């Protein structure tokens, strides 16, 4: 849509459940960066994604 | 048909109404079972039995 959050209505199911005794206060996503083989006169190197 | 990963069911009443095995991917309706009573019907104990 044109807006990422949206306005109609719809509800959740159940997915799955893990047991651990382990506390859970902040998470990270995780990036994964594709080797880019630029030529010498790009000069561009250090980020991709 | 019910929930990709659903259980159970229920009805107007706490009941149930369903039930699933994937092995059978079965889909079912409950309703209370038959029930029955008994009224008397006498012209009276002085006049015939
Ligand atoms: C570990 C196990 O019991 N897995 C079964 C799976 O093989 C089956 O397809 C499904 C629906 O029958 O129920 C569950
Ligand atoms: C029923 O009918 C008979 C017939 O007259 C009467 O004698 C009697 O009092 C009535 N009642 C009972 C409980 O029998």
């Amino acid at each position: 849509l044109v807006r990422d959050l949206p306005q109609g209505f719809s509800a959740l199911e159940p997915l799955v459940d893990l047991p651990i005794g382990i506390n859970i206060t902040r998470f990270q996503t995780l990036l994964a960066l594709h080797r880019s083989y630029l030529t010498p006169g790009d000069s561009s190197s250090g980020w991709t994604a | 048909k019910f929930l990709p990963f659903q259980q159970f069911g229920r009805d107007i009443a706490d009941t149930t109404d369903a039930v699933r095995d994937p092995q059978t991917l079965e889909i079912l309706d409950i309703t209370p079972c038959s029930f029955g009573g008994v009224s008397v019907i006498t012209p009276g104990t002085n006049t015939s039995n």
